[PDB]
């Protein structure tokens, strides 16, 4: 039984006749040693994603790296609930969201310019004056005239399967 | 047996015959609809081959299939941040409840968040949550808005709905009582404002009762949510079904890679890791198709809810059974996992009556037609109502407008008018 | 970036057709792409099996390219019959429903061409410029209450007034507006006020 993972202790029983493990998904996650009689709990080698928040590249050159599910100990640092982000400041301050990271995460490039981390603003805060007795009537208006781009149809083609596979 | 198709009945219909309510009721109901899915993430060559240089290069024969899936995946995630993007986030300023709960006597305090927790949830929103309950290159993303901030827009949404009615999504938010606020929602639909100003206490009191109802359902009931449970049940067979595909050895010697590098030379293990390949490759294009029908599904009843919080939330819609089933009055809106919750406020007319009606009345010769309402007569006097609740008034000229003769029209009855 | 839509659906049309275009460089497991240069040197066995396994990979290419295309055709006829709806409600008429043809009260939509798709000008009526007023359910004159029949009661601190829901113009509170139905001990919120008859 080859592969590649990190051997450490189990806190499982082995049968005296069993010899290997397996999981709820037919993964062997444990064995016995060979040699002496102890539980090696095969864990999986340590990986994930790499994500790259960049701003664009008339602004800067400064990029981050955000590595996905990670807790910044198997790869200025930060540790987020989609991973940790090396590249970035963690501000105290709430901004609107520019570019996505995740669990409410987002980036965007302030000035000393460089790049930070901050949890977005979902709005402005208010608080309408209700009660009882009071009403706000308007007393004015304006007309906006606003657009909306709705595609109808698209470019129509057609593929010959013989010229296509046997030209 | 044989299903029924429902209980038996049989109008009563007549020419000279109308039925006009003379009470009413209010239904609370609940409509629950999937606005997004978990979004998922399918590393192509970790799951094919994994961890394996000689089957990756064997892989990277047979073209730009791995992107292609990885575009796919990337944008499935994109359709699902976007699809509860544009159903919750749609109020430009967050707005909270006044400390002072004067709102006539209805009672949202289990609808509104309350500080005695660490997400600021209502107590319908936490029944809700309470009820619905690394790999080998499968890895789940988290949503961009969580479930505290998905919280906070729906308070601000319900916020802004008791605070001004419908004017919060033309324009800026007006402030207005909430007694007047259920009188224009009154007139909205046909019934005059005097009825609700008259039995404000009943309405409250029935809402209230409505409310409680919908409680004791959400906390007795727990097969309430269905199809949120339905579409997370698929994802996890989904996902189940793509990792046992990998126990299977499609015509090869062993459904292990590592062991099938051990015991075989490349140039013999050749064959055997392409029909892997080929199996797996399969596997996850039948796994990518299935999950891009789904996500177009999810993605019609995401835009479904969208325009259901727009047309009853935001707004009194005039559509038949389109919020609730009823004579739409409001909307609630309550956060779910990975979908949405309405409280779709209707009107329903109860106790029935029937009474004697007519087309016009011929006075003087001139015919009189109702302006707002219809004739009706409770055996020897006639009266002008409304359509929707039993108010007999006297029939003054200000109540009927006078067209032509009385000769044309068919079933006209001869009644004495009054001159105010 | 204002049409970005439609440059959307064309770049994604034409990556398609970049990928249709590139998967026939792939071997998918054969001695090479070119099959002139296959049938050349292979003998007609071992040809007819690299030809197979060529025709399969471009099969399941074509097919997974014909699924795709299909699922964005789908896409585009829901989003066509979405436009023809927003068309047929707002540029032949005038729609109620809200949020449906601008953040607004509607008032009517100009149709534009576009390539492949439609653009409309939403004419909206978006109020502004509120003031604070104190308001009144009903009002009692000579001991019945008097409700409007379209319009709302404010007051600017001394005198009642009825005005429009939308449009604050300040009208006298006379009997042609008022509808009387029942007495003043019956609604929570009345004040008493002087209903004036032409
Ligand atoms: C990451 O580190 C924190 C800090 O000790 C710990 O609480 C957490 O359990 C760690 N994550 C995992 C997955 O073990
Ligand atoms: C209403 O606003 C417009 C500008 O949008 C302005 O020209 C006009 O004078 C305003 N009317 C009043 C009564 O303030
Ligand atoms: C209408 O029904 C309610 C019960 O839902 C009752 O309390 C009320 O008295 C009824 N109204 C009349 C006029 O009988
Ligand atoms: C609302 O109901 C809760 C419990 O049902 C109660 O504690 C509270 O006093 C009620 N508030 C009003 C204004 O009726
Ligand atoms: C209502 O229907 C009942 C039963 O059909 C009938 O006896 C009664 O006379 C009807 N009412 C009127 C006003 O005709
Ligand atoms: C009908 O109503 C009028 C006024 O409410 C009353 O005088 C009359 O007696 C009623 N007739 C019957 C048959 O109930
Ligand atoms: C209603 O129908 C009955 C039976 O067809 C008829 O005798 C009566 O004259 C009709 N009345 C009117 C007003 O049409
Ligand atoms: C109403 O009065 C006219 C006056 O001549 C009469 O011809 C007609 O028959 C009357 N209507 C009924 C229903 O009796
Ligand atoms: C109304 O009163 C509130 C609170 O007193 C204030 O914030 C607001 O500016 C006033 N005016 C309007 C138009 O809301
Ligand atoms: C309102 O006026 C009526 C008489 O028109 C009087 O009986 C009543 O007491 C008045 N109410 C108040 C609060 O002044
Ligand atoms: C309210 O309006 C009336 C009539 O326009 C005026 O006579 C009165 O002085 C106004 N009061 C205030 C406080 O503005
Ligand atoms: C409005 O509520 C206040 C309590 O804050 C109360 O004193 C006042 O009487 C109420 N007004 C009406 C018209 O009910």
């Amino acid at each position: 039984l080859t592969g590649t993972g990190v051997l450490t202790e189990s806190n499982k029983k082995f049968l005296p006749f069993q010899q290997f493990g397996r999981d709820i998904a037919d993964t062997t996650d444990a064995v016995r040693d060979p040699q002496t009689l102890e539980i090696l709990d095969i864990t999986p080698c340590s990986f994930g994603g790499v994500s790259v928040i960049t701003p664009g590249t008339n602004t800067s050159n400064q990029v981050a790296v955000l590595y996905q599910g990670v807790n910044c100990t198997e790869v200025n640092v930060f540790q987020t609930r989609a991973g940790c982000l090396i590249g970035a400041e963690h501000v105290n301050n709430s901004y609107e969201c520019d570019i996505p990271i995740g669990a409410g995460i987002c980036a965007s490039y302030q000035t000393s310019q460089s790049i930070i981390a901050y949890t977005m603003s979902l709005g402005a805060e208010n608080s309408v004056a209700y009660s009882n007795n009071s009403i706000a009537i308007p007393t004015n208006f304006t007309i906006s005239v606003t657009t909306e781009i709705l595609p109808v149809s698209m470019t129509k083609t057609s593929v010959d399967c013989t010229m296509y596979i046997c030209g | 047996y044989t299903m029924s198709l429902g209980a038996e009945n049989s109008v009563a219909y007549s020419n000279n015959s109308i039925a006009i309510p003379t009470n009413f009721t209010i239904s609370v109901t609940t409509e629950i609809l999937p606005v997004s899915m978990t979004k998922t993430s399918v590393d192509c060559t970790m799951y094919i081959c994994g961890d394996s240089t000689e089957c990756s290069n064997l892989l990277l024969q047979y073209g730009s299939f791995c992107t292609q899936l990885n575009r796919a995946l990337t944008g499935i995630a994109v359709e699902q941040d976007k699809n509860t993007q544009e159903v919750f986030a749609q109020v430009k300023q967050i707005y909270k409840t006044p400390p002072i709960k004067d709102f006539g006597g209805f009672n949202f305090s289990q609808i509104l968040p309350d500080p005695s927790k660490p997400s600021k949830r209502s107590f319908i929103e936490d029944l809700l949550f309470n009820k619905v309950t690394k790999f080998n290159g499968l890895t789940v993303l988290p949503p961009l808005l969580t479930d505290e901030m998905i919280a906070q827009y729906t308070s601000a949404l319900l916020a802004g709905t008791i605070t001004s009615g419908w004017t919060f999504g033309a324009g800026a938010a007006l402030q207005i009582p909430f007694a007047m606020q259920m009188a224009y929602r009154f007139n909205g639909i046909g019934v005059t404002q005097n009825v609700l100003y008259e039995n404000q206490k009943l309405i409250a009191n029935q809402f209230n009762s409505a409310i409680g109802k919908i409680q004791d359902s959400l906390s007795s009931t727990a097969s309430a949510l269905g199809k949120l449970q339905d579409v997370v049940n698929q994802n996890a067979q989904a996902l189940n079904t793509l990792v046992k595909q990998l126990s299977s050895n499609f015509g090869a010697i062993s459904s292990v890679l590592n062991d099938i590098l051990s015991r075989l030379d490349p140039p013999e293990a050749e064959v055997q890791i392409d029909r892997l390949i080929t199996g797996r490759l399969q596997s996850l294009q039948t796994y990518v198709t299935q999950q891009l029908i789904r996500a177009a599904e999810i993605r019609a009843s995401a835009n479904l809810a969208a325009t259901k919080m727009s047309e009853c939330v935001l707004g009194q819609s005039k559509r038949v059974d389109f919020c609730g089933k009823g004579y739409h009055l409001m909307s609630f809106p309550q956060s779910a996992p990975h979908g949405v919750v309405f409280l779709h406020v209707t009107y329903v007319p109860a106790q029935e009556k029937n009474f004697t009606t007519a087309p016009a009345i011929c006075h003087d010769g001139k015919a009189h037609f109702p302006r707002e309402g219809v004739f009706v007569s409770n055996g020897t006097h006639w009266f002008v109502t409304q359509r929707n609740f039993y108010e007999p008034q006297i029939i003054t000229t200000d109540n009927t407008f006078v067209s032509g003769n009385c000769d044309v029209v068919i079933g006209i009855v001869n009644n004495t008018v009054y001159d105010p």
